[PDB]
């Protein structure tokens, strides 16, 4: 059972972790802002999938 | 008749890319709706165990 809340309890706090996905703006060409990881795999599966 | 022709196949290219556009957008929906779906049974089968 300790085992159990504490995988959940892991899950929880990186659920409070803000991921910060920077702002479309058309314009600005080149600034290299990093993609969160999240963005990154959400979207390879997703590209994956439509392919 | 050539001419018209022409034009005709001009104007089938217009919509077919379209078409083609509308096709590819509407599959990247489905795609993001069937991760979310597979989201939701795995989710189900960790609340059995």
């Amino acid at each position: 059972i300790q085992y159990r809340c504490e995988q959940l309890q892991e899950i929880r706090r990186a659920s409070q972790r803000e991921v910060m996905f920077s702002a479309v703006d058309p314009d600005l060409s080149s600034s290299t802002f990093l993609e969160p990881e999240v963005l990154r795999d959400v979207r390879e599966v997703c590209k994956l999938r439509f392919k | 008749v050539k001419g018209d022709y022409d034009l005709q196949m001009a104007h089938q290219t217009s919509c077919s890319s379209r078409q083609d556009l509308v096709c590819d957008h509407l599959m990247k929906q489905k795609a993001s709706f069937e991760l979310l779906q597979l989201g939701y049974e795995l989710e189900l089968r960790k609340h059995r165990d």
